[PDB]
RNA sequence: ACCUCGAUGUCGACUCAUCUCAUCCUCGAGCUGAAGCAGGUUCGAAGGGUUCGGCUGUUCGCCGAUUAAAGAGAUACGUGAGUUGGGUUCAAACCGUCGUGAGACAGGUUGGUCCCUAUCUAUUGUGCCCGUAGGAAGAUUGAAGAGUGUUGCUUCUAGUACGAGAGGACCGAAGCGAGGACACCUCUUAUGCUCCAGUUGUAGCGCCAGCUGCACCGCUGGGUAGUAACGUGUCUAUUAGAUAAACGCUGAAAGCAUCUAAGUGUGAAACUAUCUCAAAGAUUAAUCUUCCCAUUUCGCAAGAAAGUAAGAGCCGUCAAAGACGAUGACGUUGAUAGGUUACAGGUGUAAGCAUAGUGAUAUGUUGAGCUGAGUAAUACUAAUUGCUCGAGGACU
RNA sequence: AGCGAAAUUCCUAGUCGGGUAAAUUCCGUCCCGCUUGAAUGGUGUAACCAUCUCUUGACUGUCUCGGCUAUAGACUCGGUG
RNA sequence: CAAGGAACUCUGCAAAUUAACCCCGUAAGUUAGCGAGAAGGGGUGCUUAUGUAAAAGUAAGCCGCAGUGAAGAACGAGGGG
């Protein structure tokens, strides 16, 4: 599909009121007004994508390879550059607005990086069960129990490659789809959405078309209290 | 949770090959010599543009 | 390039009420609730006090406690929630801005109110 | 496990911080762990601001954390500070102390760094 | 938490005061009985002078949840006691005297007669 | 009657389970002595799932109530360098039996002790070195991989067709969904150990007052940020191809015909794609552009002194990351962390004063005071007035 | 004589009944009762038992359902080793 | 640690709950010795008066959500051997 994509960052998370009296939690994401760096196609560059640049910087705030290409591209320096696959509508040297990529009520998804929390336990990374507390607990009481899959020669006598053993959980690439686009703000280039967002205040946000419900659109209105004093 | 065979001398040398101490940076006291550790004070009892303590 | 995250309040300034008098968790109020059968919205009054006031900014949700047919109903209302209109009846006394003992306090007594 | 040293309990660390904030007033110089000095600097600046307020209620607030030494009695020390050094540094927006990393301790690589007052 | 033998109050003219959740007939691993859910229960205490018995497996519906739940509007409904009523496998109450008020999260699934005899609709 | 006693750990329960179909169901299909429904049989079929309790050591077993079923088998009836020792097989003590007695009971009975500091490999994460044929940068790519390949109820269809009456559809649509996967602390709950308020006494702070230490963090009640769930939000269809069973057309043999041998479609949750995560040491080290250099001169232009000029590293402010490593931002050109200012939240009328009472006390001052972590500016403090490496294109 | 399916009885989940959605647990019924049985004492009794032991009011983070904080470890740095 | 409160376990194993004082109140069996702390409930702060010698003890007021607010102090009932 001709993917519509924009880059934004989470600046908070809260709730809001709506018409028809439903509660609507708000993840607030400020979308950066992006300048396009270029376009690749599967017939010319063998991968259809659109290169975008954001987080504008000065002449002395970038490495000379990227900065030199970027001035050769005739674009004022930016910190970050990323391509979005299957996107070809937006071409280089043009502004990106949130009101043309999508609409008010359709469904999208957001690629993001989770929050850095380091190592987490196996009971948390893989959601296993903990051992006993009563009837005698002993020192080791939190683990997955046995690892053996068979005793004696040539039964298992090992643990094969690719097992879900606990490790770095969090600060990982995630995406949750079908979240409501609650509110737009072209004056501030900002989006209010529903649900819970991964990552801290500063996590990358890449808005894209939802795979489960790309074109599905729902109506909703905010609540403006007219109750006079 | 204990071993069955001894560790060879060559294998332990290879294991200790990756073992290396920390890297130390250097700087110069601003009004004395004695090349010092970066962000650390030299033995001239003088931090650069400083002389609050003694040198004993 | 530089954000503020006080513009969050700027976009929140569209979902607020401007009638509720100041309250400090112990001024007795009567919140009228607009509830429908299917239409012809009826009024469900709910007389009580703020047991707990929790949240941040717009997220300031407040408990209201009533007793009907011996049943204690404690419900977490919102200040600016549509159809949630709060009528302040009287003002009590504020030992602290939060109370955790109305469950151990029974009725049939004239609750203390300021003169 | 069972009986052993407490280590770095919150009460232990707050008492130690109080000892250092008394000693810096007593002598004007502290030589300790930089990890302790960086946290001590925060409350040192807070106490500097409190002294700049220079109120009798502020006398009571500062009395809570000061400790007594052999030569510096609390009544002498706090009165002297509020008399002269409280308005001495009243023209600076923070950064009332600085830490300079010295050579570590001889025995067990205990990093010695000097915390002192500054404008 | 809805679990095995969840002792809770009775709010109808039946003559019973202690009943325990013996089974939650429905989906597997559901392990909860939300407002209006019909559950299999074993009676623990019931007077013969009333219209109910003890020990027999019957079906009951929880009307009050002491922890409460979130409503779709945004206001958190909450009570101070777990309570249920005994139903005769229909939209009418076994106990004609329905004690206490009712919520508005279970009318869409019938039960009009029970809410009809309620002291108020909230 | 054996590989294995200079020993070769077996019962259950837990935790994790994975693998296979002669598959219990969700799925598709034929037949039926299948009106419909209920179905049954058989064929394909592992994508997924397949309960809670009580008694019994219990894997055996009994009972009750459920969902779609509450499948089986294997892994030493998987697994104690993972847990318990319920049990099995400990002395001991006892009942009953036997043995004259030592003692035994393939009888019961009471309780009956699980050590291991990881060397290697197998593995999960994290790093360092080198390399990919100048360096480095990203944007990648996707070969190979994985997760994901669950499902039920109600209503409309519809009491419709059918059937006869009764009984009662096949499909689809809407809502509700249960489960688990992922994220979060905005709604709710706990924590919140240098937050606040109050309170008890002791030791004190020379006393009143007020302040501190200790006392299950002294206790009690909360609580900023934060942590997490008991809480919220998305998720189960789908597309393209080939499908299994199965349904096919035509058609030869067997002049007719016949799902197959030719031509030739439809059709399962099975398979490969679409969905998601990483991914060139993938030595197949793949692509692209980019920026810098190619710096007169002395043995191969051999380091010959000018050894990037792209910058990187060391170190530091650090959390953005976070056992350390490391990732990432920032190094005076900076808001990189702290502090200051003010604000927000919490917390709750600060001290003290006036007031009346002898005193506890209460009215005003006062929503005042405080605040680890929240919010915006502040070069005020600390990232030095610092160091090292880093290309000449290696070889046609 | 007496006791009893007695912890003594394989049949035992003995037949029945009680507590029992559920209860080889427990207590009541009868005595062919592998292998009950009166100084191996028997039958009961009043109290008591760190005795066995059935059920229970509260009772609980045992489980549901795992989680928050804190030090000390683990881990890093250093000395010893 | 909200919330179910024994469902976890062979079995309430551990923990949990009670805890000083006085005020009431206490059953069956029984050898009259016991049960019994049975069981079951209330509360204690400060100031004023009354208070006796200190007391206890009571009343009036005042407040806290709470008053041996730190400490250490009792869970119980029925069944069987």
């Amino acid at each position: 599909m001709e993917i519509r994509g924009i880059f934004g960052v989470k600046v908070g998370m809260s709730q809001v009121f709506t018409t028809n009296n439903e509660r609507l939690p708000i993840t607030v994401i400020y979308c950066e007004p992006n300048q396009v760096a270029g376009v690749k196609t599967e017939a010319k560059d063998k991968y259809s994508a659109t290169l975008l640049s954001f987080d504008t910087v000065e002449n002395k705030k970038l490495n000379k390879p990227q900065q030199g290409f970027f001035e050769k591209n005739n674009l004022k320096p930016t910190k970050h550059l990323q391509e979005i696959r299957n996107m070809t509508g937006f071409e280089m040297g043009q502004q990106i607005t949130p009101q043309n990529l999508f609409q008010v009520g359709e469904y999208v998804d957001v690629s993001a990086i989770s929050k850095g929390r380091g190592f987490t336990g196996a009971i948390k990374r893989w959601n296993f069960k903990i051992g006993p507390l009563g009837h005698g607990a002993g020192y080791p009481h939190r683990f997955q129990g046995s690892v053996q899959a068979g005793r004696g020669g040539a039964s298992a006598q090992r643990v094969f490659k690719g097992k879900k053993m606990s490790g770095h959980y969090g600060h990982e690439k995630v995406t949750v789809q079908n979240l409501r686009i609650v509110g737009f703000d072209e004056a501030n280039m900002l989006v209010l959405v529903s649900g819970a967002i991964a990552g801290p205040e500063g996590g990358v946000v890449l808005i894209r078309t939802a795979k489960k419900k790309p074109g599905v659109v729902k109506p909703i209105e905010l609540a403006v209290q007219t109750e006079k004093a | 949770a204990v071993q069955q065979r001894r560790s060879s001398k060559h294998r332990r040398d290879k294991r200790r090959s990756h073992d290396a101490l920390t890297a130390q940076a250097l700087s110069v006291c601003q009004k004395c010599g004695k090349k010092k550790l970066f962000h650390r004070v030299c033995s001239c009892g003088m931090y650069g543009d400083l002389r609050v303590k003694k040198a004993y | 390039k530089i954000n503020k995250q006080a513009l969050i309040d700027l976009v929140e300034q569209k979902q607020l009420k401007a009638y509720v008098p100041e309250f400090s968790a112990g001024d007795e109020v009567n919140v009228a609730i607009k509830l429908k059968e299917k239409e012809k919205v009826r009024i469900q009054n709910f007389t009580g006090t703020v047991l707990r006031r929790r949240g941040k900014g717009i997220s300031e949700t407040f408990i209201v406690r009533k007793t009907t047919d011996g049943i204690p109903i404690e419900k977490n209302f919102q200040i600016h929630n549509p159809n949630i209109s709060i009528e302040l009846k009287r003002r009590g006394k504020v030992r602290r801005a939060y109370i955790s003992y109305m469950r151990e306090r029974s009725g049939k007594a004239a609750k203390i109110k300021e003169r | 496990s069972y009986i052993n040293k407490p280590g770095k309990t919150s009460a232990w660390r707050v008492m130690t911080v109080r000892q250092q904030v008394s000693a810096v007033l007593a002598y004007g110089k502290i030589e300790t762990t930089l990890k302790k000095a960086k946290n001590t600097q925060k409350r040192l600046d807070k106490l500097i601001t409190l002294a700049k307020v220079d109120n009798f209620n502020n006398r009571r607030q500062v009395k809570k954390w000061l400790l007594n030494t052999n030569l510096f009695d609390v009544d002498q020390l706090m009165d002297h500070l509020f008399s002269k050094v409280a308005p001495k540094y009243e023209k600076t927006p923070g950064g009332y102390s600085r830490v300079l990393k010295l050579g570590p301790r001889r025995g067990d690589a205990t990093e010695m760094a000097i915390l002192q007052l500054t404008d | 938490m809805v679990s095995f033998m969840t002792r809770l109050n009775v709010a109808d003219n039946t003559g019973a005061k202690q009943v325990g959740i013996i089974k939650v007939l429905g989906s597997t691993r559901k392990r909860y009985a939300f407002l209006g859910d019909v559950v299999v229960v074993s009676v623990k205490d019931a007077i013969p002078s009333g219209m109910v018995k003890k020990g027999q497996v019957l079906r009951a519906v929880i009307v009050r949840t002491k922890k409460g739940q979130q409503r779709k509007d945004g206001t958190h409904l909450k009570f101070d006691d777990n309570a249920c009523v005994l139903i005769k496998e229909d939209k009418s109450p076994r106990g004609t005297r329905i004690f206490g008020p009712v919520a508005r999260e279970l009318r869409e699934r019938g039960y009009n007669k029970i809410l009809s005899l309620a002291v108020e609709v909230v």
